[PDB]
């Protein structure tokens, strides 16, 4: 008898009051109903049955599934961070929390929910990742992590959708703003690799993650991408040379702001490579770093010179003396030019002294 | 070798470590290829260049465009097949620009391939590109079906159709988008029977795709299929597709349809138009989105202009005008800005008896809106009402509004009113504007901004020739000479410019009678600016004067100004003397 | 052989008015001649009464064209610009090129003063170096422009009554002679009288304060009054600081801030303004709105 009220009370919240249009006690009633239902389902376990799944999933679909209206983006810099298009956040927050708590229920039944959760549902849920505000993107990322941890049978479809989204974001257009919230969850879930590296798994890295370094807005998600990339090296050290070669051949020589980030990612990656595997890229990497340091730009030069502050980097450098040959000319030429910046001059002088500490020419 | 040696370009001059040198080499390789000989070239250079090139965008695009341009240096129309493996291997790259350029070069050289060579190499090439595992090859393969389908055997095209169908049914969105985009180019197959048999179901399934990009591309390419004019079948083949696409939720498709409404109506036909598009347009203009309504308001003029002349008045009065009230009164700014620059074009179609009663109030309401750009767009094309409504009837209503708004805060509105005045002033009469619109011209001439002063000078020089020299020597000469007694040099330069801008039209008489003394007196201004602007103007007024007054008075003044302490005025005086030929 | 070069500079100005950059060698020669011209100017460049004072531009070429439309073309009407033309602008290169070309052509007519943004470090960090690299592929043009900036005057004095400068007053500067004694031929330091002159801004508080920007000092009404009374000045004109109205009076009309970059970075939406000084130094303001319109 009480099981019918759980599905009869949903009819009231069946329709939407619309945040844009002025409302009355109706919106307050909807908010109160949701605020009560969240606590009810959080404190009362076991009331959900096979029939409630259909009603709740239908309500969630009718509530959240909707593409954003035409959004204005005059400036490309995200320093503004003004979610003007989103105004119903306090309302959708309740249904988001409801869905998150329902997924986090220990007695969840993925088999029963699979009757309604299908590829079209995953598509309608992923299209919302384009939300202008991050308050929605982070919650969508959390819901995606939860549904991936619960529904493991759809991992292939999720991976295919992510690959398609990344391919579209790379070539067609850079309008997708929820790329960071996907890259971070990807780098976090990749840590779960406990089996031998599959061919497709290792090919996706080189075919999707690497080519994504050429994006314009890389500064928005460079740390997450670098983390996801280095996560693959700690699992298999044999795939480091192709990754480093791809990063080298995709060097952004037209933007020093991206060059600094590339140098940072490189420094973060060399702490895993071994000397036997490092020798395969020693010569080209150092020949490129020579020109990078020769650049007449202060932050890139100081970031390339900081490499002499890591123990592992110092060890990999002192392993042989055949690597300072291309750097000696750059160090001797860097002191003559760029006199307006004595800091980089002193830095390169200290680096030359450190290189001279070891017997070399 | 008169040019770069062969072995050098082969191994020594292709050191792939330098990118710029190798790019220049691949760019200038034509000078060496034309000398190496077509035979040895097609024998050794193509496989060597295909095997040595690794993967760099610059040299890749260079080789692509070179092969595209080498269609003549190959030496034989039958040997062009040797240029197909390289372009095919280049099209399989992940980058989109280089593969697009390769597909372009391929479709360009396909017109030169012989029938035998074509059926022998181009068909297997596209079959291999469409069957590739990666999506880049599948996207690049759909670009060669439009050129290889018609000029091949009648038996192989039946298989090319199925190959294109399979390629369009890919499991990735990139291939589907490319197919939806290039179907408009591939839809030209002549065989209407096979079209109606096998293509229209594919088009219907494409218009119902889950992706919105595919839907908008399909409804865009729909024009290429509707251009066949199958009016006897559109009501059942394509009409339901356009109907179900009109009420679209992805909104992008609605905007795409709005941007293609005119091109669609151009081929849908008059009866189908009046039956379906007019309700569809009325429903689209009342949509909640802003872009669709803006496009509809911008294209309403072109839609009404291309409407059948049988009974346009009834339908437009019954459907459009009762609904445009909501758009003109809408709170959106871009919609009104786009509607203002097009609504005035409907004045002649509504007829003189109904236009001055229906569009006049809405026109006046839009002219007095708070949006400056709206008023600017309105006054920009205001020269379309005088040819439809009488001058007196137009002055009874709109002349007060325009002469009142002529002093708006935005200077661009004043400039538009100024540049539009000449026609209305000439159509009203010489006495009307001289007795009523004199204060407005005076306020224009005294503006602190230089653009409005130049516009007023141009209007004056245009009206003086439209009314003669009498009004010139009577009214404007003293009013312009009086402004020269102002303290601001920016106002003195105004008269200094207007003097010669009017002398270049009046002639020598009024010039040497009134303007010459003023310009030779202003030369004594203590401010350097005035006393070299005087030379700048003398450089232009010179030829107007005669040879007598020149040596009489203009020569000593210039010779004295040449000795001025400032170097700029000295150079200007020297240039004026040189142009004057006063040797 | 000066007439051919005058014609070349005239057609350079014409091309630059069309929003077209010059070549590397042309920019090098133009910067060399601009240095040769500016080396003769003092730290306190003397300007005469008829002139138009303008604020920051920041590479907004179309807004500079609108400014010229409002105030007039550079040849006839005189201009006194208070710096800032680099970074934070899509067309910074064309702006600086046109400005230096007008200066070389009409050194008497137009005047230019250095700004804090005209500094190697600031231009590199804020993206003018990036624009130069994109438009020329190397750093030669950037090097030439940064070397020329070292010769730009720091302050100007029109009619011996109105003191014009980019930043503001400095606690180590009491008289104009102290400014005339400074050595401008050097990169903008991180502190000192030059950095203060190029970074300082007015303040509602009393006395001297620390600039929130990390460089320069903040001064109140009393400081400006003392400086004006000790130097016999009538008004201190400055820019640097953004204002919603384009121009703003402060410190009992002892200091005026002018800003000529309307809709700064397409987000501020602030209006622009210019200050005209007629024959007898009487001032007037003119406000205007913005001009309407892979890795390799
Ligand atoms: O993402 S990319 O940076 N391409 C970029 C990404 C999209 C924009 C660029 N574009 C472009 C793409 C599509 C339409 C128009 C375009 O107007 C251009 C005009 C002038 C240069 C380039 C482009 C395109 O060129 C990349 C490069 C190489 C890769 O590896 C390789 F070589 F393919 F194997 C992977 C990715
Ligand atoms: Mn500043
Ligand atoms: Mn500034």
């Amino acid at each position: 008898q009480e099981l019918f009220c759980q599905k009869l009370q949903q009819c009231c919240i069946l329709f939407d009051f619309m945040d844009s249009v002025s409302d009355l006690k109706s919106k307050e009633i909807k908010r109160a109903t949701l605020n009560e239902l969240v606590e009810y389902v959080s404190t009362n376990r076991g009331v959900i049955v096979e029939s409630a799944y259909s009603d709740i999933v239908k309500m969630i679909s009718a509530n959240i599934f909707r593409t954003l209206p035409p959004s204005d983006n005059p400036d490309f810099d995200p320093e503004e961070d003004e979610p003007t298009l989103e105004a119903s956040w306090p309302h959708i927050q309740l249904v988001y929390e409801f869905f998150l708590r329902f997924l986090e229920s220990p007695d969840f039944q993925p088999s029963i929910a699979k009757r309604y959760i299908d590829q079209k549902f995953v598509q309608q849920l992923l299209e919302l990742f384009d939300s202008e505000d991050p308050r929605e993107r982070d919650f969508l990322k959390t819901v995606l992590h939860r549904i991936y941890g619960k529904f493991l049978g759809l991992r292939a479809f999720i991976r295919k959708q992510i690959n398609n989204i990344f391919l579209r974001f790379i070539y067609e257009t850079e309008h997708f703003n929820g790329v960071a919230e996907l890259l971070e969850i990807l780098g976090s879930i990749i840590n779960g690799f406990a089996l031998p590296l599959k061919a497709e798994h290792k090919q996706f890295l080189m075919k999707v993650l690497i080519p994504m370094h050429t994006a314009k807005g890389l500064a928005l998600f460079h740390a997450q991408l670098a983390y996801c990339v280095v996560q693959f090296l700690e699992k298999d050290t044999t795939l480091t040379e192709p990754v480093i070669r791809g990063l080298l051949k995709f060097w952004p020589k037209t933007c020093s702001q991206k060059e600094v980030m590339f140098l940072g990612e490189i420094e973060e990656i060399l702490d895993v490579i071994e000397p036997t595997q490092f020798k395969k890229i020693e010569e080209p990497l150092f020949k490129q770093i020579s020109k990078c340091v020769s650049s007449s730009h202060f932050q890139v030069a100081e970031r390339a010179l900081y490499f002499w502050n890591n123990e592992y980097i110092l060890s990999l450098i002192e392993e042989n003396i055949d690597k300072i040959l291309p750097i000696m000319f750059a160090s001797l030429y860097k002191i003559s030019k760029e006199h307006w910046n004595p800091t980089i001059v002193a830095l390169v002088y200290n680096v030359l002294k450190t290189l001279m500490e070891m017997n070399g020419k | 070798d008169d040019s770069l040696y062969p072995i050098a370009v082969l191994i020594d001059e292709l050191r792939n470590e330098d990118v710029q040198l190798r790019l220049n080499s691949i760019k200038k390789l034509s000078t060496i290829a034309l000398a190496l000989g077509v035979e040895r070239t097609r024998s050794e250079l193509l496989p060597f260049l295909t095997d040595t090139i690794y993967d760099e965008d610059e040299v890749l695009l260079a080789l692509a465009e070179q092969l595209g341009t080498f269609t003549t240096l190959v030496g034989g129309p039958e040997y062009v097949h040797c240029l197909l493996p390289p372009l095919e291997s280049l099209a399989t790259v992940e980058e989109t620009v280089v593969r697009d350029k390769a597909v372009e070069s391929l479709r360009a050289i396909s017109h030169e391939h012989s029938p035998s060579d074509l059926e022998a190499h181009f068909v297997p090439l596209v079959k291999r590109l469409a069957g590739g595992d990666w999506f880049t090859s599948r996207t690049s393969a759909c670009g060669l079906f439009s050129v290889c389908y018609p000029r091949v055997s009648s038996a192989v095209k039946a298989e090319l159709r199925q190959y294109f169908r399979n390629l369009c049914s890919d499991d990735t969105p990139m291939v589907r988008r490319a197919a939806a985009s290039k179907l408009g180019e591939f839809a030209k197959v002549l065989e209407l029977d096979n079209v109606k048999s096998e293509i229209i179901p594919m088009f219907s399934n494409l218009a119902s795709d889950e992706q919105d990009s595919v839907r908008l591309l399909a409804v865009e390419a729909c024009v290429n299929i509707a251009q066949l004019l199958p009016q006897e079948d559109l009501e059942a083949l394509v009409m339901p597709t356009l109907r179900q696409a009109a009420e679209d939720k992805s909104w992008r498709v609605r905007y795409m349809v709005a941007d293609k409404f005119t091109e669609l109506q151009k081929a849908v036909g008059p009866e189908i138009t009046k039956t379906d598009l007019v309700p569809a347009f009325q429903n689209l203009m009342k949509d909640c989105e802003a872009e669709v309504r803006a496009a509809a308001s911008h294209k309403v003029k072109e839609f009404c202009e291309n409407l059948s002349a049988d009974c346009r008045e009834n339908v437009i009065m019954s459907q459009i005008l009762p609904c445009i009230k909501e758009l003109v009164s809408d709170a959106n700014q871009h919609v009104k800005s786009a509607l203002a620059s097009v609504i005035m074009g409907l004045s002649p179609i509504l007829g003189k008896d109904n236009t001055i009663e229906h569009l006049l109030p809405l026109f006046l309401a839009q002219l007095k809106d708070e949006c400056p750009e709206v008023r600017l767009n309105i006054i920009s094309n205001l020269d379309c009402v005088n040819e439809v409504i009488g001058i007196r009837q137009l002055s009874q209503s709109l002349l007060p509004a325009i002469v009142e708004l002529a002093e708006d805060a935005k200077w661009r509105v004043r400039l538009a009113i100024i540049e539009y005045m000449p026609l209305l002033a000439g159509q009203l009469g010489v006495e009307f504007f001289d007795e009523k619109l004199n204060s407005l011209c005076m306020a224009w001439l005294v503006d602190h901004v230089y653009a409005i002063r130049e516009a007023a000078t141009s209007n004056l020089k245009k009206l003086v020739e439209k009314f003669g020299k009498e009004w010139a020597h009577a009214t404007i000469i003293p009013k312009v000479l009086a402004m020269s007694g102002d303290p601001n040099y920016l106002h003195r330069m105004t008269t200094l410019f207007c003097i010669n801008v009017l002398s270049e039209v009046c002639g020598q008489d009024i010039t040497t009678k009134h303007m010459l003394p003023t310009v030779l007196r202003m030369a004594g201004d203590p401010v350097a600016n005035v006393r070299f602007n005087v030379a700048k103007s003398l450089q232009k007024i010179g030829p107007i004067l005669d040879n007598s007054t020149l040596q009489s008075e203009v020569k000593p003044i210039l010779e004295k100004l040449t000795q001025d302490q400032d170097v700029d005025v000295k150079y200007f005086a020297q240039e004026a003397l040189t142009v004057l030929s006063l040797a | 052989d000066e007439k051919v070069f005058t014609k070349e500079l005239d057609q350079w100005i014409e091309q630059l008015n069309e929003c077209k950059q010059l070549s590397e060698s042309q920019v090098k020669s133009l910067c060399e001649k601009a240095k040769e011209i500016l080396t003769k100017e003092s730290n306190v460049q003397e300007v005469r009464c008829p002139v138009t004072v303008c604020g920051d531009v920041h590479g907004q070429f179309h807004d500079l064209m609108e400014l010229f439309r409002i105030g007039g073309k550079s040849p006839d009407t005189n201009y006194l610009f208070m710096g800032d033309y680099v970074n934070r602008g899509y067309y910074s290169v064309e702006t600086v090129t046109l400005l230096v070309a007008l200066k070389v052509r009409y050194r008497e007519r137009i005047t230019i003063l250095r700004g804090n943004h005209e500094s190697r470090q600031i231009t590199q960090v804020y993206g003018f170096y990036d624009e130069c690299l994109r438009k020329y592929g190397n750093a030669n043009v950037w090097k030439y422009f940064t070397d020329l900036f070292d010769y730009l005057p720091l302050t100007a004095l029109v009619d011996g009554q109105i003191f014009c400068l980019h930043g503001g007053l400095s606690p180590s500067i009491d008289t104009l002679d102290h400014i005339r004694a400074l050595d401008r031929l050097q990169e903008v330091p991180h502190e000192g009288p030059m950095c203060d002159l190029l970074w300082s801004d007015p303040d509602d508080r009393g006395g001297w304060g620390i600039s929130p920007r990390g460089a320069g000092y903040t001064f109140g009404q009393d400081i400006s009054e003392t400086f004006n009374h000790a130097n016999g000045l009538t008004l201190v004109s400055r820019a640097h600081q953004l204002v919603m109205e384009g121009y703003n009076w402060c410190h009992d009309r002892n200091v005026v801030t002018i800003f000529s970059a309307p809709n700064y970075c397409y987000r501020c939406g602030n209006q622009a303004a210019i200050m005209e000084l007629d024959d007898t130094l009487k001032y007037s303001f003119l406000q205007f709105d913005p001009a309407p319109r892979y890795f390799l």
